[PDB]
RNA sequence: CCUUUUAAUUGAUUAUGCUGACUUUAGUCCCGAUAAACUACAGUUCUGCUUAAACUGAGGAGUCAAGUAGGUACAAACCGUACAAGGAUUAAUU
C-alpha cells in the first residue's frame, strides 16, 4: 500500500530561502555564474543609488 | 523467556491470526473429583 | 492450489480497493469491482490451463456489476447513498430484472468500502499491518474499525452502514427485558434468584 | 466534579454572553501531539481531516489533484 | 423551433463562473474547442447580462448531448480562459427529487461551547 | 423585546457617518487596520454587512494614497497598514492593478443569509478586477475607450446614446462626422507597463503560465496556502 | 411596584395576538423576503464544513414538476 | 508518541538527570580523547563529538571578542579561557550618599 | 431596519377600529371574497364527501347510548370505563389513525373509480376531501408561547412554503418543527401523495413538563424551568378540482411554486413559451390582469369552468407521467418494463 | 335493592392551613474585563501582563486542596493516567 511513484533527482539548482527555509527564489549554473560576473556593476550602481 | 507464556497462544499475542486463536482457545471438560481422587 | 489463489485475491481486493486516491465514488466502486471480477476470471483461466465461474459468488459480482450499469452518470459521480429516494432504488431494480433487496445490497457494499478505505488508510499512516484474510478482518474490526465523524453544533454524520446497523440492533435489542437483569439501585427478587435459571453457569 | 457533587451548577442557572476558548495553550497541547507524531512518520493532522472514504498518500490534495 | 431559447426542450447545458469582462461567445467557444456543441456559438453560448448589458461574468454553454456535456466539464473544470481558471457546473436536475430527502437539522446546537465559523 | 420600538426611538434621528466598533477608540482603530492588512492579503474577506461597510473606505483610502506615490502619502499607508506582506502586495499588484483606475477599487456584497450561530447577516469586502472576484469589473482607460467604441458600432442606438461622450473621449473623427476606424491609435503607455527605455535555448528557461512564470522542474512542496496548517479550533472541553 | 391582580385568559389572548403581529411584522417578514431573494444565487458553500457537506452546486431545483414544461431527465447513452 | 507525552493532566514533564548525566558512573566529556575508548571504537564508532552536531539546531560559531550568548555552543557550567576578561559589576544602591 | 416599516395592529388602527367599524368592514372583505370566486354555470352533481368509519364510530354510540347495550347484545349490557379498568368499552372501533388510514384507502378508491365514470367532468364536489395525514413529534424544548408564533406563521399554507417559511428564521429551536415537516414531506412523498399539493391544515400542542433547576439568589431560591411540548399538525392532500379551483380561481399561489418558475424564467432554463404557459400564476400583477380576464370572460359566458379544469388536470397529469417515463428512461430500461409500469 | 346496624371518628368556597400540580406578573429582569485572520503564488494581526529552562556532580527551594480539577474524536461518555534504580547503553534494529 505504501509504494508510490518512481523520479528523477537531476536538475542541479541553488535555492535561496529566508530565515525559515521558505524558497524564495531558485538559480541555476548559468545565472550564477552571470550575476558572478556582473557584480562589480552592481556595486557601482548600489553606490549610486544610495 | 518465560513471561511469554501469559499471552503465547492466546487472543493478545500478536504473532498469530484468528483462526490459531480460535483453535487455541477450544477447550475440554474440566477435571472430574473421580478422576482427581485417582492422582 | 485453491489456498494460494484465495491469498493472493485478497491481497488484490485490498491493494485495488487502496489504489485510488481522493474520494471514492459509486464509479470507482464499479472499477474495482470489475476489476476482482477479471482477476477472478483469469485465476479461473489459470485453474483451468494445468469452478470460480459457477459460484454464487461470481454470480452476484456479475448481479453488482448489472446493477451498477443502470447507474446514471451523475449517480456515479456520488459518493454517499444519502440522496437515493425510495422510488429511485425501486427504478434501478425494475431497470436491472432484480430486487431491491440486491439493490441496497450494492449500496451497502459501496458504504463498507468506504469505511474500510478510511481504516487502512489510518492503519497504512500509522504504519501497522494490514489484515490479511477475512478471518482477520473479522476478529480486528470488533475493536479497531472507525464508524463515524463527530461533528460540532450537533449536526449529523451520515453513515449509510451505521444506519443499518443502529436499525438492526434496536430490532434486536428491543423489548429485551431487564427482569433479571441485576441493576444498580434496583431491588431484586431473593426467591426467583433463588429459583429461576441462569444462563451464564 | 465527576461525581457532581460541587455547587458548580449555581453559576449555570444564569446567561453568559460568552466564555474563553484557551485557544492558545490548545494549540500548543495539539502541536506537541502534532510533533510527537511526526517525528515517527504520521500527519495525524491530514488523517483527523480526511473526507470518509478518501485516500491520500503522502502530503497530498486537491492541489495534487490539479496539477496531476 | 431552432433558437434554443425558443425550443420547449433544452439540449444539456453547462454554467461557467469566472469569466472576465472581456470574454465574448467566440473566446467560450475556443476554450470548449474539440467539444460538440447544440449548435453555432451565437445560438450555443449565452453569456448573461443585466438590465444595462453590463457582463455578470457567467455564461450558458449547450451541447449535444449529457455525455459530451459531462466530458467537457471533466476536462475542463478550472482551466484558464483570459488568466483566470473558470468553474463549470451541470445545470439541468436528474428528476429523481433529491431535495426531498434533507438532512437531519441538529436539536443540540451549543453555540456557546463550540468553535466559531461562518456557516 | 418590541420591534416597533426601534422606529420609536429612531424618529428623529441621524445615522452615524461611522460606525462604532466595540472597544475604545484605539482599540477601534486597531481592529479596523489589522482587518485591513487582513484584506489586502486576501483579495475578499466574509464580514457583517456593517462592518464590510465600514472597512470598504479604509480600503478605499490605503489604494488612493498608495497610488499618489509621494513621501507624504507613502507615510499615510504606513500609517494605515501593519505588515510587510501586506505593503509588498499593495504596491507590486494592486497599484500597477488599478494604475489607470480613478476611484472606486473595492465592492460589498450582501450575501442575503443570516449566521447560523448568531443570526448575523452575512456580506463579502473585495477588491475589485482579482481573479475569482464575485463579478467581473468594468473597464478603464483605453480599455473602456474601446468599449464605447465597440458599443457605438454595434447598433446605432449605441451610436446615438454615446455621440457626446464620444466627441470628448477622441472617438468622432471630425473630417468626416463618423466615428474612427482604428481605434489602437487612441493606444498610449500606462503606467502599470515597463518603460522600454531599457532597449529560450537554456536548460533552465522559465515557461509561461498564466499568472507567474513557472521553473522547468519539480519540487515537492504544497502551495503556500497548504505548506502550513493547523487545526482550525481544538475543542474546550466542558468541566462538570 | 407589582400587579394588583391577575390578567385574565382573554387578555392574554389579546396580548398573543399582538405580539404575534408585531414579531411577524418586525422580523419574520423580513427575514422571508431575504431568503427568497438569496435564491438568485448559488447556495453558500462552508469550506468549514468540506468533510462532509456535498460538492459544491449552483443548480437550484424546480420543486413542482406538474408546472415543468421542460425534460426531467436525459436518455441513456450507449 | 512515546515519552514526548504525557499522558495524564500533567503538563510539563519531570525527568531525573540520566545516569551518563550523573558524575559517578556517569560518561566522562573527554573520554571520547583516550587511548583505550579509540582502540575500541574500531571502524564501528566514531567517538568524536562533533560529529554529532544536529545542523538543523546550532548556529555559526561567534566572534569571543564580540558580544555573544553562553548557551550557543559551550554546553557545560564554566567559562571558557579563550573568552576574553569580563567586567564584574556591583550595583550602586545608595547613589545619593555619593 | 427602515424604521419607518408600518407594523400592524389587529385591534386598534389610527382609522378607526371600533367595533361597529370592525363589523362593517369585515362584511366588506366577506363580500369580496365570496365575490371572488367563479362558479360553473353547468355540473351535473354535487358529490359530497362523507367519513364512513366516522359514520359508524357515530351509530355505534348513540346505539350504546339509546339501547344501553352493545349493538347486537341481548343478554347483557354496556359497561363503561372506571377506575383501574384495563379495557377499552369501545376497543371494537377504530382508533383515529386506523380512521385516517380508512379515509386514504377511501379516497384511493374513489379516486380509481371516478377514472370509469361517465360525466365526472361536469360534478362539484366542494372545498372537504383527499387524504390526510397526522404527524407527532415530542420532547421540543418550547413553549406555549413561541409554538404558537411558528405554528400561527405556517397554518395553511403549502409544505414547501411552511419549510421556507421556518428555514428563514435562523431560530435554533425551530429545528424541531423543521425535522417534523421534512419528514412528514418525506414520508408522504414515500408512500405516493403529490407533495406540490399538500398543505398544513392545523396544529395542536400538548404539553408534556418542564424540567425545573434551581437558581440561588440574594435572599431566596428559584426554580428556572425548561419546558416540554408536542406538536401534531395535520397534512392534506387536495384533490385536483380543490387544486384548480384554489390556484387558478382564486390566485392562492404558493409562493415557493412562483419563485421556482420566476427563477427559471430568469435562468433561461425553458422556452419564450412559459411566459404565456405561467402566466395565470407568475406575478401579482399577472394574477389579478389574469382573474380580471376570467371574469370577463365568464360575465360573456365564454370561458368554460368545466373545460378550463380538465384542461388544467390534464396538462398537471401529463407532466408528471412524462416525468416517471422520462426518469424510467435515464435508467436504460426495456420497452416491457417500461409499458409494464403503467398498468 | 330493601331492612337493621356501623367507634366512619362520615359531608370543606376560607385557618398569611399542610402536601403538591399548574397559571399571572412575561416571553419581562438577568448575557462578567478586547479582540482578528487562517489566504487565486514567500512572510511577522493587535492588545493586557511579564520567573517561560525542563541534567550540566545539587530530585531541579515548600506546605495544603482537588477522596485523582488541564489525558482522549468539536464527548458534561467509554478507556487511560503520580514508577525515588526513571529502565530506550535505542550511537540499537532497519
Amino acid at each position: 500500500l505504501r509504494e508510490t511513484e518512481e523520479r528523477s533527482a537531476t536538475r542541479t539548482v541553488m535555492c535561496v530561502t529566508d530565515f525559515a527555509q521558505r524558497p524564495l527564489m531558485f538559480l541555476g549554473k548559468d545565472d550564477f555564474r552571470a550575476l558572478r560576473e556582473n557584480l562589480p556593476r552592481i556595486k557601482e550602481e548600489l553606490k549610486a543609488f544610495k | 523467556r518465560g513471561i511469554d507464556e501469559l499471552w503465547k497462544g492466546s487472543y493478545l499475542d500478536p504473532t498469530i491470526g484468528a483462526k490459531q486463536k480460535e483453535a487455541n482457545a477450544v477447550a475440554g471438560d474440566a477435571w472430574p473429583a473421580c478422576l482427581l481422587r485417582m492422582k | 492450489k485453491q489456498g494460494l489463489l484465495a491469498s493472493r485475491f485478497y491481497r488484490f481486493l485490498v491493494i485495488s480497493l487502496m489504489e485510488k486516491e481522493g474520494t471514492f465514488t459509486y464509479y470507482d466502486f464499479y472499477v474495482w469491482r470489475k476489476g476482482c471480477l477479471a482477476y477472478l476470471k483469469a485465476a479461473e483461466e489459470e485453474m483451468q490451463g494445468i469452478r470460480p465461474s459457477t459460484s454464487p459468488e461470481f454470480k452476484e459480482m456479475e448481479l453488482h456489476l448489472k446493477i451498477l450499469s443502470h447507474f446514471t452518470p451523475e449517480e456515479l459521480s456520488r459518493d454517499t447513498a444519502e440522496h437515493f429516494t425510495s422510488a429511485a432504488i425501486k427504478n434501478i431494480a425494475k431497470a436491472a430484472e432484480t430486487s431491491v433487496k440486491n439493490v441496497k445490497n450494492v449500496l451497502l457494499g459501496h458504504a463498507i468500502a468506504l469505511t474500510d478505505r478510511t481504516w487502512y488508510m489510518r492503519l497504512m499512516e500509522m504504519q501497522r499491518p494490514i489484515p490479511q484474510s477475512v478471518e482477520d478482518y473479522l476478529l480486528l474490526a470488533e475493536t479497531d474499525r472507525p464508524y463515524m465523524i463527530r461533528l460540532p453544533y450537533g449536526e449529523k454524520f451520515y453513515n449509510y452502514e451505521l444506519e443499518e446497523a443502529l436499525a438492526k440492533k434496536r430490532a434486536s435489542e428491543r423489548h429485551k427485558s431487564q427482569r433479571d437483569v441485576p441493576r444498580l439501585g434496583r431491588k431484586q427478587h431473593r426467591i426467583r434468584r433463588l429459583f429461576v435459571p441462569n444462563a451464564r453457569v | 466534579n465527576k461525581v457532581r457533587t460541587d455547587k458548580k451548577e449555581r453559576k449555570r442557572a444564569f446567561p453568559q454572553r460568552g466564555f474563553w476558548k484557551k485557544q492558545n495553550f490548545l494549540q500548543v497541547k495539539n502541536n506537541t501531539v502534532r510533533l510527537a507524531f511526526a517525528v515517527q512518520g504520521v500527519d495525524l493532522l491530514k488523517l483527523k481531516r480526511l473526507r470518509w472514504g478518501e485516500v491520500r498518500k503522502g502530503n497530498t490534495g486537491w492541489w495534487t489533484d490539479d496539477y496531476r | 423551433t431552432e433558437p434554443i431559447s425558443h425550443m420547449q426542450e433544452k439540449p444539456a447545458t453547462l454554467r461557467l463562473r469566472g469569466l472576465p469582462y472581456r470574454t465574448t461567445a467566440e473566446d467560450i467557444a475556443n476554450f470548449f474547442e474539440g467539444y460538440s456543441l447544440a449548435g453555432p456559438p451565437d445560438e450555443a453560448i449565452q453569456l448573461h447580462r443585466r438590465m444595462d448589458g453590463r457582463p455578470t461574468g457567467w455564461a450558458s454553454v449547450y451541447f449535444e448531448s449529457e455525455q459530451e456535456a459531462r466530458r467537457a466539464k471533466q476536462d475542463k473544470h478550472r482551466s484558464y480562459l483570459h488568466g483566470r481558471y473558470i468553474e463549470i457546473f451541470i445545470n439541468f436536475e436528474t428528476g429523481e427529487l433529491e431535495w426531498i430527502h434533507q438532512p437531519q437539522l441538529s436539536e443540540n446546537v451549543n453555540r456557546k461551547h463550540h468553535g466559531k465559523d461562518n456557516r | 423585546g418590541w420591534s416597533k420600538v426601534v422606529n420609536f426611538l429612531n424618529k428623529g434621528v441621524q445615522r452615524r457617518p461611522h460606525r462604532r466598533l466595540p472597544g475604545q477608540p484605539h482599540h477601534q482603530w486597531n481592529m479596523l487596520k489589522t482587518q485591513l492588512d487582513q484584506l489586502v492579503r486576501s483579495d475578499r474577506l466574509e464580514l457583517t454587512l456593517p462592518r464590510a461597510h465600514e472597512l470598504q473606505q479604509y480600503a478605499e483610502e490605503l489604494v488612493h494614497f498608495a497610488k499618489q506615490n509621494t513621501p507624504e502619502s507613502s507615510l499615510i499607508v504606513e500609517s494605515m497598514i501593519f505588515t510587510p506582506a501586506a505593503r509588498r502586495k499593495l504596491f507590486h499588484e494592486l497599484c500597477p492593478l488599478y494604475a489607470n483606475r480613478p476611484f472606486f477599487y473595492t465592492r460589498v456584497v450582501n450575501q442575503h443569509r443570516l449566521r447560523m450561530r448568531d443570526a448575523a447577516p452575512m456580506a463579502y469586502l473585495e477588491f475589485v478586477d482579482r481573479p475569482g472576484e464575485i463579478r467581473p469589473a468594468r473597464p478603464v482607460g483605453f480599455e473602456r475607450k474601446q468599449a464605447i467604441w465597440e458599443e457605438m458600432q454595434a447598433t446605432r442606438r449605441g451610436r446615438r446614446q454615446w455621440w457626446n461622450h464620444a466627441k470628448k473621449l477622441g472617438l468622432i473623427d471630425e473630417e468626416t462626422g463618423d466615428v474612427i476606424s482604428d481605434i489602437n491609435a487612441l493606444r498610449r503607455p500606462s503606467a502599470a507597463e515597463w518603460e522600454e527605455s531599457d532597449s529560450s535555448p537554456s536548460p533552465y528557461k522559465m515557461v509561461a503560465a498564466p499568472k507567474r512564470a513557472l521553473e522547468p522542474f519539480f519540487v515537492d512542496l504544497p502551495p503556500p496556502t497548504e505548506r502550513y496548517r493547523k487545526q482550525r479550533y481544538v475543542f474546550k472541553r466542558f468541566d462538570p | 411596584a407589582v400587579p394588583k391582580g391577575k390578567r385574565s385568559k382573554h387578555k392574554c389572548k389579546q396580548r398573543q395576538l399582538i405580539y404575534f403581529f408585531d414579531q411577524f411584522d418586525g422580523v419574520f417578514k423580513r427575514r422571508r423576503e431575504s431568503f427568497y431573494r438569496s435564491f438568485y444565487n448559488p447556495p453558500y458553500f462552508s469550506k468549514q464544513t468540506e468533510q462532509t457537506s456535498l460538492p459544491p452546486s449552483v443548480l437550484r431545483p424546480f420543486r413542482f414538476p406538474g408546472f415543468w414544461p421542460g425534460r426531467f431527465a436525459f436518455k441513456m447513452a450507449s | 508518541t512515546k515519552h514526548n507525552l504525557t499522558y495524564s493532566g500533567r503538563v510539563r514533564a519531570f525527568k531525573p538527570p540520566s545516569a551518563a548525566q550523573r558524575w559517578e558512573m556517569g560518561e566522562s566529556k573527554y573520554a571520547w580523547r583516550l587511548p583505550i575508548p579509540n582502540l575500541l571504537a574500531g571502524d564501528e564508532m566514531q567517538l568524536n563529538p562533533a560529529l554529532r552536531i544536529d545542523e538543523s539546531t546550532t548556529q555559526m560559531f561567534p566572534d569571543f571578542s564580540k558580544p555573544f550568548f553562553h548557551n550557543a555552543h559551550f554546553n557545560f557550567s564554566w567559562k571558557p579561557e579563550e573568552v576574553p576578561f569580563q567586567q564584574t559589576v556591583k550595583l550602586d544602591i545608595t547613589p545619593w550618599r555619593r | 431596519p427602515n424604521t419607518k416599516r408600518r407594523i400592524r395592529d389587529p385591534f386598534w388602527r389610527r382609522s378607526g377600529w371600533w367595533r361597529w367599524r370592525q363589523q362593517e368592514v369585515k362584511a366588506m372583505n366577506r363580500s369580496r371574497a365570496f365575490r371572488r370566486h367563479l362558479f360553473p354555470r353547468f355540473t351535473t352533481e354535487t358529490v359530497s364527501f362523507v367519513d364512513a368509519a366516522e359514520a359508524e364510530a357515530k351509530r355505534f354510540k348513540e346505539i350504546v347510548a339509546e339501547t344501553g347495550r352493545y349493538p347486537g347484545q341481548t343478554v347483557n349490557f354496556f359497561v363503561p370505563k372506571v377506575e383501574g379498568a384495563k379495557l377499552d368499552p369501545f376497543a371494537a372501533l377504530p382508533s383515529r389513525q386506523k380512521r385516517l388510514k380508512l379515509r386514504r384507502k377511501a379516497v384511493r378508491e374513489a379516486e380509481e373509480a371516478e377514472k370509469a365514470r361517465e360525466d365526472a367532468d361536469f360534478v362539484w364536489r366542494g372545498k372537504g376531501g383527499g387524504r390526510v395525514w397526522e404527524e407527532r413529534k415530542a420532547n421540543i424544548p418550547l413553549g406555549k408561547k413561541k409554538l404558537l408564533l411558528y405554528c400561527t406563521i405556517i397554518k395553511g399554507l403549502q409544505i414547501t412554503d411552511a419549510i421556507d417559511w421556518l428555514s428563514s428564521l435562523c431560530l435554533h429551536r425551530v429545528n424541531y418543527l423543521l425535522n417534523l415537516l421534512n419528514a412528514s414531506r418525506k414520508k408522504i412523498h414515500e408512500q405516493g401523495g403529490d407533495i406540490s399539493r399538500v398543505y398544513v391544515e392545523s396544529y395542536m400542542l400538548n404539553i408534556q413538563g418542564q424540567i425545573k433547576r434551581p437558581q440561588f439568589r440574594l435572599r431566596m431560591v428559584n426554580l428556572i424551568k425548561t419546558w416540554k411540548f408536542a406538536v401534531v399538525l395535520r397534512f392534506r392532500e387536495y384533490p385536483m378540482d380543490e387544486y384548480f379551483h384554489k390556484l387558478f380561481i382564486l390566485k392562492h399561489v404558493p409562493r415557493s411554486l412562483t419563485t421556482d418558475m420566476r427563477l427559471a424564467l430568469a435562468g433561461q432554463r425553458v422556452g419564450l413559451h412559459a411566459v404565456r404557459d405561467w402566466y395565470p400564476f407568475l406575478d401579482s400583477k399577472t394574477r389579478f390582469f389574469h382573474r380580471k380576464r376570467l371574469k370577463w370572460l365568464d360575465r360573456t359566458r365564454q370561458f368554460d369552468y368545466c373545460l378550463a379544469r380538465r384542461v388544467f388536470k390534464s396538462k398537471y397529469e401529463e407532466n408528471c407521467r412524462r416525468r416517471k417515463i422520462q426518469v424510467l428512461q435515464a435508467r436504460g430500461a426495456s420497452d416491457a418494463v417500461i409499458e409494464e409500469a403503467n398498468l
